[PDB]
């Protein structure tokens, strides 16, 4: 996570050319963040179990 | 008791063609061999072109078929046509009556020929929905009335598996990995039922052991293992497996969110 | 003179049974089942039983009926986590202790 942060810095600063293929993958990393049938209590019931 | 074994390349070619035809249903043919009354093995598949009408009897193309047959002969793939795949995207796995008539057109070729329904869309990264079965949600269509279900398994050669291993390289990611939960439901259940089972065995050893000497007891029990050690033993796997199981989720929730 | 002390205990039992067998009862009826003279007598006796950790109820005064506390769902929440946790720890130091007095071999 460090790595990506200061990289993105180098994108807005070092002016390393925009690499779309990476940005796409970052987005795809966000699309997978669990929103958190709610999964929340779906998890709570387990941990109890 | 009857079953089919579906080789990997079959299954992947299957799901590929199905996912590719969405949102229209695709059909093809299944190449394999009948081991006994209780088995059908499917090693191969090839894909059947679209028709103006839906998947149906004439959708099967003789010219195309044999034209594929011989060209597989030259590759040594010679097999019977043991069944025919199909897809009912979004509708789950069942045969419409129109699916049925065609299935009959594959009965009179071979009495053991089977139908395979694949369902591309709701088959997802979790459980894959797949079905295979032959004639006489789904009960609306007479799951048991006009036809009946079968079972499915997957043949895997050693080398096959070994290729599949290197797909995911988990060497870095391990430790944030959570193994399949349902499986640890059978785990955390069957474990407990078992602990119950050997509880009263430890009970019988404490009562009998009470009124009977150790020298006499050894003669009896040396065959099996010290049911107190199945308590001491079996309690663990539940303990630590459940503690890593808890902690792993406690970390994935707060860290990953 | 030991036995004649039981008049307390007997009544405690009376209350506990009247509690387990009823969710909520008008004071009138408890006073009938326990034969006592007055309701005013009752809520002294039952108010006493509650403090002793017997009934786990509350009392509706203006309608004068005991209501016994429920289990109120909550399983889907984290309370079972806390509870199980306390029970767990209190199982540990049992294990501990039984290994500290174990030292002797
Ligand atoms: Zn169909």
């Amino acid at each position: 996570l460090k790595d990506v942060v200061e990289y993105l810095d180098k994108v807005i600063n070092k002016e390393l050319p925009i690499n779309h293929t990476i940005l796409g993958k970052l987005q795809d990393v966000f699309n997978l963040l669990p929103n958190l049938n709610n999964l929340q209590k779906a998890l709570t019931v387990k941990t109890n179990d | 008791k009857e079953t089919v074994y579906i080789s990997s390349i079959a299954l992947l070619k299957m799901l590929k063609h199905g996912r590719a035809g969405v949102p229209m249903e695709v059909m093809g043919l299944m190449l394999g061999e009948f081991v006994d009354d209780y088995t059908v093995n499917v090693v191969d598949v090839f894909a059947m072109p679209q028709s103006g009408t839906g998947v149906s009897v004439e959708a099967v193309d003789d010219v195309f078929q044999a034209k594929m047959m011989d060209m597989l002969k030259q590759t040594g793939r010679d097999q019977m046509v043991v069944g025919w795949y199909h897809s009912h995207p979004g509708f789950g796995c069942w045969l419409s009556s129109v699916d049925v008539n065609t299935q009959k057109s594959f009965e009179q070729l071979n009495s053991r020929a089977v139908a395979v329904v694949v369902d591309p869309i709701q088959s997802v990264k979790g459980k894959v929905v797949i079905d295979a079965f032959r004639l006489i949600q789904a009960l609306i269509h007479g799951l048991n009335r006009h036809y009946y279900s079968l079972n499915i398994d997957y043949h895997k050669t050693a080398k096959e598996t070994k290729m599949l291993m290197n797909l995911h390289k988990e060497q870095w990611q391990s430790g944030l990995k959570m193994y399949d939960y349902e499986e640890k439901e059978e785990s955390n259940l069957a474990a407990t039922k078992s602990m119950v089972k050997i509880a009263e065995q430890y009970s019988k050893r404490i009562e009998e052991e009470k009124e009977l000497t150790e020298e006499e007891l050894k003669t009896r029990y040396v065959g099996r293992q010290d049911p107190k050690k199945h308590l001491s033993e079996t309690a663990d796997e539940t303990l630590e497996n459940n503690i890593v199981s808890v902690l792993t989720a406690g970390v994935n929730s707060v860290a990953i969110k | 003179q030991l036995c004649v002390r039981l008049r307390s205990n007997v009544i405690k039992t009376g209350i506990r049974i009247i509690s387990l067998t009823y969710k909520k009862i008008s004071l009138r009826d408890i006073c009938l089942k326990l034969n006592l003279d007055s309701e005013q007598t009752v809520e002294y006796m039952v108010s006493r039983a509650i403090r002793d950790g017997v009934i786990e109820a509350k009392i509706n005064h203006e309608d004068g009926f005991i209501e016994t506390t429920e289990l109120l769902n909550i399983y889907d929440s984290e309370d079972p986590q806390q509870v199980f946790d306390e029970r767990i720890k209190f199982a540990n130091q049992l294990h501990d202790e039984y290994l500290v007095s174990m030292r002797y071999p």
